[PDB]
RNA sequence: CGUGAGGGAAAGGUGAAAAGAACCCCGGGAGGGGAGUGAAAUAGAGCCUGAAACCGUGGGCUUACAAGCAGUCACGGCCCCGAGGGGUUGUGGCGUGCCUAUUGAAGCAUGAGCCGGCGACUCACGGUCGUGGGCGAGCUUAAGCCGUUGAGGCGGAGGC
RNA sequence: GUGGAGCCUGGGAGUGAGGGCGCGAGCGAUAACGUCCGCGUCCGAGCGCGGGAACAACCGAGACCGCCAGCUAAGGCCCCC
RNA sequence: GGAUGACCCCAGGCGGUAGGGGAGCGUUCCCGAUGCCGAUGAAGGCCGACCCGCGAGGGCGGCUGGAGGUAAGGGAAGUGC
């Protein structure tokens, strides 16, 4: 009721009009007055403990590898960046895009090469996370992305 | 078989010219012609209109004898109201209604 | 005086049964012996002009 | 022939060939269930006092059911005390065999 | 985000109505009025489901009552001696055979005077 | 099961002397064959008592001194319309009244209890008009 | 609207495409009835959907001897749909609106003409209890920095 | 004496205008549907139910729901009932 | 009892204002979702004497409407007159 953009002025006298007695018509009981309540903008983040973040990206790698989800490759050797390199790849390991796939490697041309099909999500391993390890059904990690997963889970 | 007329958008108030069409339900063509002629109402004006118009969509469009026709079914229904200000005793302002019809006749055979 | 006011709003009931009497009559009829049209008894018809077995006005 | 006979908690008159309902019996469907007598009329007049030692009914369980629903409302003016409550009662209908008597 | 009324207002305003049927006036047709007429209604439905029971009872006991009296006693005599008898015939099922099996009536009144 | 409903039953027409009966208990008898209550088909809400023809009704007796002590009032509605006469002079001048006024008021009030006070006819003297209904004769 | 400083509204939607209705009939016109367009015209410009209050026409049941917070329970009559049910109400029984405020209200105490829509217990930062988890003589970072473009990590100053 | 009894620790209240009746007192005039205390009770919050013609607190009695079953309470059994 | 809601049996309770506690329904938006439903008809509207729920409600069918709607399981509020 502070902010709208009418006066202050009281629209009629106290008493003796035969009305119900009111101030300004931004007050919120008008029609086009002020929100009660209403939302202000706000900061949503808060610091979850860091022990929480390692562990719970530990539980999210095994909770794969439970299922046999969980993929390590060496090297993409036909993958040079064309999307259609990565499909003949995929094909012979298995990977016919019945399932979904979160695709994490330092390799940029496998990644670039990966990321227009609808059923892979792309990560460096800089960017793992729980949060698309659990949306997807497949995990497929590089040696080198292994490596930077133990080092964080240290 | 049946024969419509509509007047849309009268100006006249429904509830005056309710009277006069109450007066032509269920009669023959020529007893609610006489009966218009002589009925001291301006809204009898109108309703003769429609009823004329109506006998004259039965003979031409939907090949009905004129010697045959009466009426089956009559009805005003209310338009949208103009409001006009009347200016009252200190500063006082009153708001005046002049509402409007919408008259139908519908005509039959005997 | 003092101001009288409608204690309450009439109802529907109350409004229409007191609209019992509003129905109007229709005009008296009879036809003129001359040219057989439909007029007011004890006028001039207005269709022929005849009144009494006799010309009164020019139509 | 007809009869006075108790279920549930209430007495009903009875005639070979009638459709009953009374309140629910632990019997399956299409069992047979026997109702103590306490009044046979007709032929001849038994009457018990309280129940006739000899007579009983024959009855054949068709089904169970539930009745239409009641609507149980309470109110209580001027403290904001207002219930809604459904109830169907449940029932037993029976098919009334032979009075063996 | 928003959340406006909607339509939810109107919904729960038709259930109202709908259970105000048959009622006269703006107790049909104004949800307010509705309202009001369906608590009354709600309490006395309860209430005379209660003494359906009682005035069903004394339907029974006046019916009895003229049967008796056309055999040389009363109701009160009546009851009594269907007790000392020990028979457990409800008033609902008496007064059925009062008008129905008026035979097995007459021999009920014979058991209760010889009862006491 | 359900209980039992009258169908409509012609009904009966009954002749009462008034000759020396107390009036009060006179007219108690009279109220219950209004009401059909001597009927084990008796149902609340429909009229099916008998037909009351009551004959010798200026020789009903009262007790104790009722005869110059009880009064009759009627109400016009007029400032001081209030009017009372006692009931010697009813006897006299409308004998009928007095058996007709106390069984009215043993009756149940709204339409149906109005509905069987027009089923009692009373005269003073001991002939009545309906013959043709051939009243038969109770002992009271 | 106010002398003035100043106050300060309401008002969105045809159709895929105007193909926005030639012509005829009644009519002074408005408006309508046909014709024609369109998948659709109660999509016809007073145009998507089209609730309620409110007004009206037709039909079913009911009502001019009757005492009423308007209902409810019971039975009966009539009409309708097809073992049952729905609509209506003749008679009988029972029955002191809602909300607020009060020791106490049907109250001749307050508020409300009716309908539709707007309308009142929140957020930030501290504190105190409880609770779901993590770690445990320890627990935990802040600002920033690097990285991402809805990816996260580092940072021990400080706090308990 | 095992009870929606008691005690301890902590979280959350609301209330801090009461009223009628009975008994014991003061005030009053051994007046008040008056006022002020004490002991109990009910209404408040049981304006839910039966009786008392009608009627918060008098008598009966503490309403989870259904039944066209039965026994009782206060109060009643000439008609309204 | 069975093995911690698997359902059965036994015992006692279940009027209620201020107020404390518990369990649910519905509204808007987000993840689920590059998914699923939809011109063989979405949302909304008008009916129902049908089904499920103690209830707030939820289904199902007919008509109207003409292009959107959105699950189980969870999250966040401008959330019910
Ligand atoms: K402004
Ligand atoms: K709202
Ligand atoms: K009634
Ligand atoms: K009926
Ligand atoms: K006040
Ligand atoms: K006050
Ligand atoms: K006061
Ligand atoms: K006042
Ligand atoms: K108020
Ligand atoms: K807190
Ligand atoms: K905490
Ligand atoms: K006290
Ligand atoms: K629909
Ligand atoms: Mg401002
Ligand atoms: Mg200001
Ligand atoms: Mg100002
Ligand atoms: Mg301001
Ligand atoms: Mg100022
Ligand atoms: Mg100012
Ligand atoms: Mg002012
Ligand atoms: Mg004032
Ligand atoms: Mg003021
Ligand atoms: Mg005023
Ligand atoms: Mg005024
Ligand atoms: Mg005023
Ligand atoms: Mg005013
Ligand atoms: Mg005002
Ligand atoms: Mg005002
Ligand atoms: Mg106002
Ligand atoms: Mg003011
Ligand atoms: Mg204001
Ligand atoms: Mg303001
Ligand atoms: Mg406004
Ligand atoms: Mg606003
Ligand atoms: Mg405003
Ligand atoms: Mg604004
Ligand atoms: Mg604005
Ligand atoms: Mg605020
Ligand atoms: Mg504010
Ligand atoms: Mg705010
Ligand atoms: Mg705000
Ligand atoms: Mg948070
Ligand atoms: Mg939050
Ligand atoms: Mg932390
Ligand atoms: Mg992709
Ligand atoms: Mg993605
Ligand atoms: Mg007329
Ligand atoms: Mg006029
Ligand atoms: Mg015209
Ligand atoms: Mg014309
Ligand atoms: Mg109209
Ligand atoms: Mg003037
Ligand atoms: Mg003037
Ligand atoms: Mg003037
Ligand atoms: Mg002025
Ligand atoms: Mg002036
Ligand atoms: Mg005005
Ligand atoms: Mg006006
Ligand atoms: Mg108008
Ligand atoms: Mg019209
Ligand atoms: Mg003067
Ligand atoms: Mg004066
Ligand atoms: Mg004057
Ligand atoms: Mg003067
Ligand atoms: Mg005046
Ligand atoms: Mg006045
Ligand atoms: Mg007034
Ligand atoms: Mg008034
Ligand atoms: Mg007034
Ligand atoms: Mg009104
Ligand atoms: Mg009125
Ligand atoms: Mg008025
Ligand atoms: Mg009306
Ligand atoms: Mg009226
Ligand atoms: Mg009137
Ligand atoms: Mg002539
Ligand atoms: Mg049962
Ligand atoms: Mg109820
Ligand atoms: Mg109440
Ligand atoms: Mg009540
Ligand atoms: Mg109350
Ligand atoms: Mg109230
Ligand atoms: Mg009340
Ligand atoms: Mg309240
Ligand atoms: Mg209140
Ligand atoms: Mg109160
Ligand atoms: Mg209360
Ligand atoms: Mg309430
Ligand atoms: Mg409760
Ligand atoms: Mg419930
Ligand atoms: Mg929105
Ligand atoms: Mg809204
Ligand atoms: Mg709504
Ligand atoms: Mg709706
Ligand atoms: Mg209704
Ligand atoms: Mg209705
Ligand atoms: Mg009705
Ligand atoms: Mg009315
Ligand atoms: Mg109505
Ligand atoms: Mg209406
Ligand atoms: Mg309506
Ligand atoms: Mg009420
Ligand atoms: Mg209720
Ligand atoms: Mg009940
Ligand atoms: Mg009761
Ligand atoms: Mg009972
Ligand atoms: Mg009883
Ligand atoms: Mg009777
Ligand atoms: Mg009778
Ligand atoms: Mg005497
Ligand atoms: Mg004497
Ligand atoms: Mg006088
Ligand atoms: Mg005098
Ligand atoms: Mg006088
Ligand atoms: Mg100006
Ligand atoms: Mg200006
Ligand atoms: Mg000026
Ligand atoms: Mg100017
Ligand atoms: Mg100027
Ligand atoms: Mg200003
Ligand atoms: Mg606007
Ligand atoms: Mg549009
Ligand atoms: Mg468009
Ligand atoms: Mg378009
Ligand atoms: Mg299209
Ligand atoms: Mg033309
Ligand atoms: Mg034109
Ligand atoms: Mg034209
Ligand atoms: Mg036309
Ligand atoms: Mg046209
Ligand atoms: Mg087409
Ligand atoms: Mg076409
Ligand atoms: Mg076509
Ligand atoms: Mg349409
Ligand atoms: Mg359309
Ligand atoms: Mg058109
Ligand atoms: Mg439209
Ligand atoms: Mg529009
Ligand atoms: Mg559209
Ligand atoms: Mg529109
Ligand atoms: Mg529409
Ligand atoms: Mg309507
Ligand atoms: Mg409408
Ligand atoms: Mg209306
Ligand atoms: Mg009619
Ligand atoms: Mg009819
Ligand atoms: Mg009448
Ligand atoms: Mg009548
Ligand atoms: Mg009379
Ligand atoms: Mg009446
Ligand atoms: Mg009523
Ligand atoms: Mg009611
Ligand atoms: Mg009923
Ligand atoms: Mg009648
Ligand atoms: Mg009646
Ligand atoms: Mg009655
Ligand atoms: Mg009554
Ligand atoms: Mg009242
Ligand atoms: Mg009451
Ligand atoms: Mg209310
Ligand atoms: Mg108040
Ligand atoms: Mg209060
Ligand atoms: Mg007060
Ligand atoms: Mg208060
Ligand atoms: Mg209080
Ligand atoms: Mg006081
Ligand atoms: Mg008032
Ligand atoms: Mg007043
Ligand atoms: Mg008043
Ligand atoms: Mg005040
Ligand atoms: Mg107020
Ligand atoms: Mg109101
Ligand atoms: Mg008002
Ligand atoms: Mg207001
Ligand atoms: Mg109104
Ligand atoms: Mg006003
Ligand atoms: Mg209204
Ligand atoms: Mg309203
Ligand atoms: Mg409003
Ligand atoms: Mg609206
Ligand atoms: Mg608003
Ligand atoms: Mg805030
Ligand atoms: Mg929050
Ligand atoms: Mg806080
Ligand atoms: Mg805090
Ligand atoms: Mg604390
Ligand atoms: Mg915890
Ligand atoms: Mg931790
Ligand atoms: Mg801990
Ligand atoms: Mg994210
Ligand atoms: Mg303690
Ligand atoms: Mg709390
Ligand atoms: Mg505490
Ligand atoms: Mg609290
Ligand atoms: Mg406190
Ligand atoms: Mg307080
Ligand atoms: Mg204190
Ligand atoms: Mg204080
Ligand atoms: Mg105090
Ligand atoms: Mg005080
Ligand atoms: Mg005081
Ligand atoms: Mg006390
Ligand atoms: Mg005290
Ligand atoms: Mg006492
Ligand atoms: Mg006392
Ligand atoms: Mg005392
Ligand atoms: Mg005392
Ligand atoms: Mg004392
Ligand atoms: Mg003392
Ligand atoms: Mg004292
Ligand atoms: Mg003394
Ligand atoms: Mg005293
Ligand atoms: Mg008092
Ligand atoms: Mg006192
Ligand atoms: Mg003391
Ligand atoms: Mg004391
Ligand atoms: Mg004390
Ligand atoms: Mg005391
Ligand atoms: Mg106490
Ligand atoms: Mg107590
Ligand atoms: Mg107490
Ligand atoms: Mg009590
Ligand atoms: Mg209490
Ligand atoms: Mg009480
Ligand atoms: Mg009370
Ligand atoms: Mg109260
Ligand atoms: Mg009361
Ligand atoms: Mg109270
Ligand atoms: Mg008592
Ligand atoms: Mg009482
Ligand atoms: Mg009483
Ligand atoms: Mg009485
Ligand atoms: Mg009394
Ligand atoms: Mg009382
Ligand atoms: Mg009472
Ligand atoms: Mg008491
Ligand atoms: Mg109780
Ligand atoms: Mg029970
Ligand atoms: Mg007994
Ligand atoms: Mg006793
Ligand atoms: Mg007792
Ligand atoms: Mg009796
Ligand atoms: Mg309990
Ligand atoms: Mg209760
Ligand atoms: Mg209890
Ligand atoms: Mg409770
Ligand atoms: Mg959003
Ligand atoms: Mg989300
Ligand atoms: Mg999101
Ligand atoms: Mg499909
Ligand atoms: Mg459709
Ligand atoms: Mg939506
Ligand atoms: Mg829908
Ligand atoms: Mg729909
Ligand atoms: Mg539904
Ligand atoms: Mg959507
Ligand atoms: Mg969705
Ligand atoms: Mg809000
Ligand atoms: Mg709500
Ligand atoms: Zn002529």
């Amino acid at each position: 009721r502070g902010e709208v953009a009418y006066s202050g002025r009281k629209i009629w006298p106290q008493k003796h009009t035969g009305r119900a007695r009111h101030g300004d018509i931004g007050a919120p009981i008008f029609v086009g007055g002020g929100v009660v309540f209403g939302p202000k903008p706000r900061d949503y983040s808060y610091t979850l403990p860091k022990k929480v973040r390692k562990k719970g990206l530990a539980m999210a790698v095994a909770d794969r590898a439970r299922e046999g989800k969980l993929l390590l490759v060496e090297a993409f050797a036909g993958v040079n960046g064309k999307t259609k390199e990565f499909l003949a790849w995929a094909k012979e390991a298995g990977l016919d895009g019945s399932e979904s796939v979160l695709l994490v490697t330092g390799n940029e041309l496998v990644r670039r090469a990966a990321r227009n099909l609808p059923w892979v999500v792309t990560l460096a391993p800089e960017g793992l996370n729980v949060y698309d390890i659990v949306r997807t059904e497949r995990l497929v990690m590089d040696l080198d992305a292994w490596e930077v997963f133990q080092n964080r889970i240290g | 078989m049946e024969a419509k007329a509509i007047a849309r958008y009268v100006r006249i108030s429904p509830r005056k010219v309710r009277l006069v069409v109450d007066l032509i339900r269920g009669k023959s063509l020529e007893e609610a012609r006489n009966i218009l002629r002589y009925t001291n109402k301006r809204g009898a004006y109108f309703v003769a209109k429609v009823l004329e118009s109506a006998a004259a969509n039965a003979v031409n469009n939907h090949d009905m004898l004129e010697d045959r026709l009466y009426v089956k079914a009559a009805y005003v229904d209310e338009g949208p109201a103009l409001k006009r200000v009347l200016p009252r005793a200190r500063g006082r302002a009153d708001i005046i209604k002049k509402r409007t019809s919408h008259i139908t006749v519908i005509l039959g055979e005997k | 005086a003092k101001h009288p006011v409608p204690k309450k709003k009439t109802s529907k009931a109350r409004r229409d049964a007191r609209r019992s009497h509003h129905a109007l009559t229709p005009p008296t009829l009879v036809p003129c012996p001359e040219c057989k049209a439909m007029k007011p008894p004890h006028t001039v018809c207005p269709e022929c002009g005849y009144y009494a077995g006799r010309k009164v006005l020019e139509v | 022939m007809f009869a006075i006979v108790k279920t549930g908690g209430k007495q009903y008159r009875v005639e070979p060939g009638l459709k009953l309902r009374v309140e629910k019996l632990d019997a399956e469907p299409g069992a047979t269930v026997e109702l103590p007598v306490l009044l046979l009329g007709g032929e001849k007049t038994v009457v018990g006092t309280p129940v006739v030692e000899g007579a009983s009914v024959v009855a054949e369980v068709l089904g169970h059911g539930r009745g239409k629903k009641i609507l149980v409302s309470k109110f209580k003016a001027k403290v904001q005390y207002r219930r809604k409550k459904g109830h169907r009662q449940p029932y037993t209908e029976l098919l009334i065999k032979e009075i063996r008597g | 985000p928003r959340a406006k009324t909607g339509v939810v207002r109107r919904r729960k305003h038709k259930k109202i109505l709908k259970l105000a049927k048959g009622y006269w006036g703006l107790r049909s047709k104004s949800f307010r009025k509705a309202r009001e007429t369906l608590f009354a209604a709600g309490n006395y439905a309860y209430a005379h489901r209660k003494r359906r029971k009682r005035d069903f009872r004394r339907l029974w006991i006046v019916r009895i009552n003229a049967a008796c009296r056309q055999h040389g006693l009363n109701y009160s005599t009546f009851i009594h001696g269907l007790k000392k008898a020990g028979i457990e015939v409800d008033r609902k099922n008496l007064a059925d055979l009062a008008v129905r099996e008026p035979q097995v009536f007459a021999e009920l009144v014979e058991r209760a005077k010889a009862a006491q | 099961m359900k209980t039992y409903v009258p169908k409509q039953v012609e009904p009966r027409w009954v002749l009462i002397d008034a000759e020396g009966k107390t009036l009060g208990r006179l007219a108690t008898k009279i109220a219950t064959l209004l009401r059909g209550k001597h009927r084990p088909d008796w149902t609340p809400n429909v009229a099916m008592g008998d037909f009351v023809v009551v004959v010798n009704a200026d020789k009903i007796r009262v007790t104790g001194k009722k005869l110059e002590q009880k009064i009759y009032t009627r109400y016009s509605g007029y400032p001081g319309g209030l009017k009372k006469i006692p009931l010697e002079k009813m006897l006299a001048t409308h004998p009928e009244r007095v058996l007709e006024h106390a069984v009215k008021g043993m009756l149940p009030k709204g339409p149906l209890g109005r509905r069987l006070f027009k089923r009692l006819k009373v005269y003073a003297g001991p002939d009545h008009p309906h013959q043709a209904q051939r009243p038969e004769k109770l002992e009271v």
